[PDB]
């Protein structure tokens, strides 16, 4: 490590993929591994964080519709989780909320399909967490898509996602 | 009108990386510039005194033609192509049926761009594509 | 028509306004009086010069002199060019006044204290439009 | 004379007019250094050349800040604070937009209403700054010469009969002395 | 009581980098620009805005807030104002770093006199440590009163290999109290010219030499350039470094920092209505002359063959490397 | 170096030539005001897990 | 982690320093007054640092001292397994 | 968006934790101080992965203090807000300066300037809100909203939305 | 406000709090005041 001041860094913004220092493409983990940003959208996410909160459930002990799913999540959380955790009921209650895929199933039909094309993790998230109905919309909703993929690729993506759409 | 934007005035002297932009819906020369400040946030009208056609930033493409009015019905010939697009063995080598079918592809085209019969043109070309 | 800035110790335990507050210099604290909870702890008490904001105002100025070691040329051309300064012009006309009433008191063997006053009214009553034709030597005498 | 000096020391400024020191010895008078005023043309027309530049950028700048949000200012202690600023300052009720020095309500900035004033002024400035351009078209299109006092010289009409100074170039023999811009290609 | 909580990470220092401000970075670290040499108002009630003691740059009062940070004096660490000099003028501690800098470079382009080409430069430019191979480095060129537009090939003696140069003579630079006068030798035909190196000349020639160049001679490209060591804009401490003392709370007395600053912006203002309309030459030497010996005396006001500035009461003024040395000095 | 002579034109030196100072030594962690690497502080004292459990 | 030596190859002096001793013996009882569990019997006890001097004399104390070397490199040495003679 | 990211953290435990039960005390510390919390350079830290093996490191007791401070490694998910993204929520309060949209642990502020001249503040209704001829903008409401900029501090983070461009809004 | 700036280096999330005599911060500003720039940093540079 050499000396170091004031430089002169890209500012952080979606349209150009430029995520900052902290949020770059390649990662390095605690192994000293290399990786690549793991970005998930909203249903992945809610899968993530409640498969880690069954989790310690578990450990703890041995050591459907929405509002069925809501309460759920609600009590398991308040159990199973610490004080000052607010910010954790709002997450939690928004991504139930907001989800689009409901089951491990659907899910991973979301991953296999979206990791054809190759894009970006954050811009395959955006697609996975925003609802678009045509390339247009896609294209106006992450400005960074454009010129990166065709709309006929792009049309056929989302009519194959709204098409697994829970329900 | 010749080499600065008409709106901010930026001549080519002071500015040589101006680059001017145009937009199908009105094609009215702009600069990226302009076009970053007025429309980075939204869509909004157009910046022109006479022009009240509202337009999108990311509709903006780079001139080919010098002409507008080539530019016009070029763009608006690839729209009707799209749509109308068939070849010689479409009609079983029949020549006069073919030509017919490019005389009246060549009219449609031709009424686009004068505004003759704006709805009933557009209108069959809706219907036309979904057949 | 400014910000506040002001800084006001009371005690949150005793919520008393205004409070009863014990400045124990000593001890270098400041204490509240009823439950003696400490508010304010490493209070404060030549590098500097003194001046009186009464007979010179806001006036910051340093003279030029000889050193352990020093040639003359350095000091007179210093002393030339500072005496060319504008700005402090208009002071020095007030200043070179209070000189004169200096001398004039000493001579008259009379009190610090009537040449203080003396210097304060001249400069009151100075740069006024109804003292303009009238000698100096007037304005000193009635001053004084 | 004090007239004269905020003249030249501008115009000195801006570079329109170049100074050139020199000693003259008189056969009958003690010498004194004259100075003498002339125009580099070189350095005075990308003076003008920067100067225009900056001055359009400025006014464009201006109209690119204005078409932003407007903000919000404190009429206690006079603070600007921008939108994304001042949205972390409001109140808990969720209100109004909170000073954080003087705990008072902030107020709306200006600057809505200029947009298309600043519009207009650019478009008056390029008309009125119209022929500046084109004289520069044509300048760059030629090739100018620096300018000397030597060879600003021979082009010299005289002031008056007998004018006291001497209108002569003499350089000293042997003098390696150099000065800064004092030189030309 | 104690400092309030902090929520920033509790670190250790472990390294200290040292350097010189940029003007840029001066800038940028001020809080407030101090144009007025005055330190209340008209009133005497409230600091005026602008002054020295501007309430912006912090708070030795226990019952006034810094209009900054908002906190008490026992908590506000200070807040660096700056003032921007008319013309750069020189650091008193630098001059004579300066001079053997400008031995060493040219005078018209900035490049060093001496490059690889000669063998006694390359024996100079293998030192490893900084300060001797500057020292050998100035031994060396000191002598060389020649740019050398053409230098003499390394294989052979028969062919000359060019190099970058202006074939300008270099002159004797001398030290003349705060100023730096050059001699330039005449031809055959006879006495040498003789004038004063403008400070503005040499921070443009300093501003010339390049990275590889200053990086020889010790100079960190990223922490400490040559042209540093000119000032263009002085930093302004802020109250905490010269507090303002009370002996019955009744008279107000003033640091002599302050006292200095004053006169700093006095000859600073000066010198800019001055060189703004008229102001001959003369006139300008003179008050730019002024001006450097106040910030000459405001950082050292001891100087060998310079005038001590004085106070009314006629003692040395206190400048800060008086505060730094001794047996009761900060260190 | 500053400390024991020459305090202000060491400090000049340094600043020119970009002096680091890794603040080894006793007078720079007594400037610093932290504690200096010298007897009781040549070391650094952790604390052990595997004899805290074993400790009951 | 190339700094630290493995436990295999230590050639630092087996026995506690004076001054180790004396910064364990008063990192102990400062945890000690701060309501640390003790981890040795008292018979009647109320002395931080008596109570330290007991744990050090019975070896209870849950401390490791990391040596450190002039090229950066640092041993650990466990307080039960260091020598106290001195 | 949500992201999965490795951080570091230092925790300081109070010498009454020195028991033979010290690691339960450093993850419970871990799930009380993390958990819930926002740091500007890595988001809303909303939950920690893997919570039965986090690296625990060698703790360093401080000089003074007596404290033990320790390093731990984890793996959260953590939510990062970043302009020029688009995400959805739900507004929470209204007001005359604009609409507050409650996205996550996040709440995005709309100004009026970056409404759509359209819409208008409307106090009459009660709840406030915003009318207008294709849609009403409400407490309760989607609202589809694009982050225009993000202000982040060591222990905090804001950011302002746009709903102007097409497609915006109203969901 | 639990908020932090650093105007000129436009960062607000790499701020570090350390403990030293207040004559040590006078003697920096001194030499801030008089154009030497002692940096305090954290973290080593350099290997031993
Ligand atoms: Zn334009
Ligand atoms: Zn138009
Ligand atoms: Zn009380
Ligand atoms: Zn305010
Ligand atoms: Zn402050
Ligand atoms: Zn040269």
């Amino acid at each position: 490590r050499r000396r170091r001041l004031k430089k002169v860094e890209e500012e952080e913004n979606a349209a150009t993929l430029q995520l900052g220092q902290e949020f770059q493409l390649k990662q390095i983990n605690h192994q000293g591994e290399e990786e690549e940003l793991i970005a998930l959208n909203l249903s992945e996410a809610r899968l993530v964080i409640k498969e880690a909160l069954v989790e310690r459930r578990r450990a703890f002990k041995r050591s459907e519709t929405r509002e069925k799913e809501l309460e759920s999540i609600d009590v398991l959380l308040e159990q199973t989780t610490g004080g000052n955790n607010k910010d954790l009921k709002n997450t939690m209650q928004y991504l139930t909320n907001f989800s689009r895929f409901r089951d491990q199933e659907t899910v991973g039909a979301v991953i296999q399909l979206l990791k054809s094309t190759g894009l970006h993790p954050f811009e395959v998230a955006q697609l996975g967490s925003l609802a678009c109905d045509t390339a247009d919309e896609a294209k106006t909703l992450i400005p960074s898509l454009n010129n990166k993929i065709s709309d006929d690729e792009l049309e056929r993506i989302l009519k194959e996602l709204s098409n697994l759409e829970t329900l | 009108n010749k080499d600065m934007c008409p709106i901010c005035k930026t001549d080519r002297y002071l500015s040589p990386d101006v680059k001017f932009l145009v937009n199908p819906e009105c094609y009215h020369r702009i600069c990226e510039s302009c076009v970053d400040r007025i429309f980075s946030l939204g869509p909004a009208q157009c910046p022109y005194k006479g022009c009240d056609k509202i337009l999108r930033k990311n509709k903006f493409k780079t001139q080919i033609f010098d002409d507008v009015e080539v530019e016009k019905e070029v763009d608006i010939r690839k729209r009707v192509f799209n749509v109308f697009n068939k070849t010689i063995d479409d009609f079983n080598g029949d020549l006069v049926e073919y030509n017919k079918y490019l005389e009246e592809v060549e009219d449609i085209i031709y009424k686009l761009d004068h505004g003759i019969d704006v709805a009933k043109t557009e209108e069959k070309l809706r219907t036309y594509e979904e057949l | 028509r400014g910000p506040n800035l002001n800084i006001v110790l009371t005690c949150p335990e005793c919520k008393v306004y205004p409070p009863k507050i014990v400045e124990r210099f000593s001890e270098g604290d400041v204490v509240c009086a009823l439950c003696g909870l400490v508010l304010s702890d490493k209070l404060v008490d030549r590098v500097g010069e003194a001046s009186n904001p009464l007979l010179d105002g806001n006036n910051l100025s340093t003279r030029i002199g000889k050193g352990e070691t020093t040639d003359m040329r350095f000091t007179k051309e210093l002393n030339k060019a500072q005496g060319k300064n504008v700005m402090d012009k208009k002071d020095n006309e007030v200043q070179a006044a209070f000189a004169k009433i200096t001398m004039l008191c000493d001579a008259a063997e009379l009190p610090k204290i009537v040449k203080d006053c003396a210097k304060e009214a001249y400069k009151l009553c100075h740069d006024e439009k109804t003292l303009k034709g009238k000698s100096m030597e007037s304005i000193m005498a009635a001053s004084i | 004379k004090t007239e004269l000096g905020p003249l030249i020391a501008r115009l000195r400024s801006d570079r329109l007019i170049s100074i050139h020191k020199q000693r003259e010895y008189p056969p009958n008078s003690k010498s004194v250094e004259r100075v003498y005023y002339y125009v580099k043309y070189p350095h005075a027309i990308d003076a003008i050349k920067w100067k225009v530049h900056q001055v359009v950028q400025r006014l464009k700048d201006d109209l690119d800040k204005n078409s932003e949000p407007n903000g919000y200012m404190c009429p206690i202690c006079l603070t600007k604070y921008t939108q994304l600023e001042a949205v972390q300052l409001l109140n808990f009720d969720r209100t109004e937009f909170l000073c954080s020095l003087c705990d008072e309500p902030l107020v709306e900035d200006d600057s809505g209403k200029k947009n298309k004033e600043k519009q207009d002024k650019l478009n008056r400035l390029m008309d009125q700054i119209q022929p500046i351009i084109d004289s520069l078209k044509k300048i760059d299109d030629s090739r100018i010469e620096e300018n000397t006092f030597e060879i600003a010289l021979a082009r010299l009409i005289p002031p008056q009969n007998q004018s006291h100074a001497a209108y002569t170039y003499n350089p000293k023999k042997g003098s390696t002395m150099f000065r800064p811009g004092d030189s030309a290609p | 009581v104690g400092q309030q909580y902090s929520s920033a990470p509790l670190r250790t220092v472990k390294e200290v980098q040292f350097g010189l401000f940029s003007p840029e970075e001066v800038r940028a670290i001020s809080v407030a620009k101090i144009r007025f040499p005055e330190t209340m108002d008209e009133t005497q009630t409230r600091a005026k805005i602008g002054g020295l003691n501007d309430p912006r740059l912090g708070s030795i009062d226990r019952n006034l807030k810094c209009q900054t940070c908002q906190e008490g004096m026992n908590e506000c660490p200070g807040h660096f104002g700056h003032i921007d000099l008319a013309k750069p003028v020189f650091h008193v501690g630098f001059i004579a770093k300066i001079k053997k800098v400008c031995e060493c470079v040219c005078m018209h382009c900035g490049k060093l006199l001496l490059d690889e080409h000669n063998e006694l430069m390359r024996q100079a430019l293998a030192i490893k440590d900084s300060k001797k191979r500057f020292a050998a480095i100035w031994t060396l060129c000191k002598t060389k009163m020649v740019c050398e537009t053409d230098v003499p090939s390394e294989d052979d003696p028969t062919q000359l290999v060019s190099r970058g140069g202006c074939g300008n003579t270099q002159p004797t630079i001398r030290k003349d109290g705060l100023k730096l006068v050059g001699s330039w030798k005449k031809d055959r035909a006879d006495e040498p010219e003789l004038r004063v190196l403008s400070t503005e000349e040499i921070l443009n020639i300093f501003k010339h030499i390049s990275v590889k160049d200053f990086t020889s001679l010790g100079f960190n490209e990223v922490f400490s350039r040559p042209e540093w060591m000119i000032l263009t804009c002085l930093p302004v401490p802020p109250p905490p470094v010269r507090p303002s003392i009370s002996f019955n709370e009744s008279q107000r007395g003033e640091d002599d920092l302050t006292f200095k600053l004053a006169d700093i912006l006095k000859a600073n203002i000066s010198l800019e209505t001055l060189e703004h309309n008229g102001a001959p030459h003369h006139a300008i030497e003179e008050a730019e002359s002024l001006l450097q010996f106040h910030v000459a005396t405001y950082m050292d006001n001891d100087i060998a063959g310079q005038p001590q500035a004085l106070q009314k009461s006629g003692r040395p003024v206190k400048s800060i490397r008086a505060r730094l040395k001794g047996k009761e000095g900060r260190i | 170096r500053c400390s024991f002579e020459e305090t202000v034109e060491i400090l000049f030196e340094a600043g020119a030539s970009a002096e680091l100072d890794d603040c080894r030594g006793v007078s720079e962690n007594v400037i610093l005001g932290q504690m200096a690497p010298i007897g009781t502080g040549a070391f650094d004292v952790m604390i052990d897990e595997e004899s805290l459990v074993k400790y009951m | 982690k190339e700094k630290a030596i493995p436990k295999d190859q230590r050639a630092t002096t087996p026995y506690m320093t004076k001054y180790e001793r004396a910064r364990i013996l008063g990192t102990r009882a400062l945890q000690i007054s701060m309501n640390a569990p003790v981890f040795v019997d008292l018979e009647g006890e109320t002395d931080p640092l008596r109570i330290a001097m007991k744990e050090l004399a019975e070896k209870k104390i849950p401390l490791v001292i990391r040596r450190y070397l002039p090229d950066g490199s640092f041993e650990d040495w466990s307080v039960e397994e260091l020598i106290v003679d001195l | 968006m949500f992201f999965i990211k490795d951080l570091s953290l230092n925790i300081t435990l109070h010498p009454s934790f020195f028991g033979p039960r010290m690691k339960q005390y450093l993850k419970t510390k871990l799930l009380e101080e993390v958990e819930g919390s926002c740091t500007g350079k890595f988001g809303y830290i909303l939950c920690v992965l893997d919570y039965d093996n986090i690296d625990i490191q060698r703790g360093r007791i401080l000089p003074t203090d007596g404290s033990a401070e320790f390093n731990v490694k984890y793996r959260a998910v953590v939510f990062k807000p970043f302009k020029g993204e688009v995400v959805d929520g739900t507004v929470v309060s209204c007001s005359q300066h604009g609409f507050e949209v409650q996205v996550g642990p996040m709440k995005v502020f709309v100004t009026k300037h970056l409404m759509p001249q359209d819409l208008t503040f409307n106090a009459g209704s009660n709840p406030p809100s915003y009318q207008s001829s294709e849609d009403v903008i409400t407490i309760k409401s989607r609202i589809r909203v694009k982050i225009e900029g993000c202000i982040s501090q060591v222990s905090s983070i804001h950011a302002i939305g746009s709903i102007k461009e097409d497609y915006l809004g109203a969901i | 406000h639990n908020q932090f700036e650093c105007k000129g280096c436009d960062n607000k999330i790499d701020i570090y709090q350390i403990h030293i005599p207040y004559a040590a911060k006078l003697l920096f500003q001194e030499l801030m005041a008089m154009n030497i720039t002692p940096r305090l940093y954290t973290d080593r540079s350099r290997d031993f």
